[PDB]
């Protein structure tokens, strides 16, 4: 789609992958 | 000393030269400085507290929509305007 759609897409694919890590060890 | 500017510039030159990586851990960084990653930590362990089941989905259901709105409005401009800048030089000038 957009630039700017991509661009939030790999903001949020990287953030959201960061999160799933952090949540994961559950501590 | 205002250096911000520069920075931008510099990242976005080595970005194009094949360096890649330098946005992801450049958001890294960021959230690290600014102790994102430590919030979330706590978060995840408030969360547990809460309903108890050690379950991860149900648990990333809620810490996951609020991590994303706690990164600081600086990190999330700066990153995403370095990504943008380099998309651009993938996609047609639009």
């Amino acid at each position: 789609s957009t630039i700017d759609s991509i661009s939030n897409g790999i903001l949020n694919n990287l953030l959201t992958t960061l999160i799933q890590d952090i949540v994961a060890r559950e501590t | 000393m205002d250096t911000a500017q520069l920075k931008s510039q510099i990242q976005q030159y080595l970005v194009e030269s094949g360096n890649y990586e330098l946005i992801s851990n450049e958001l890294k960084a960021r959230l690290l400085q600014e102790g994102w990653v430590d919030k979330v930590k706590d978060l995840t362990k408030s969360e547990m507290n809460i309903n108890e089941s050690t379950n991860f989905t149900q648990i990333l259901s809620t810490v996951e929509p609020k991590a994303l709105e706690m990164v600081s409005d600086s990190t999330r401009e700066t990153v995403l305007k370095q990504i943008r800048e380099f998309l651009e030089e993938i996609v047609d000038t639009q």
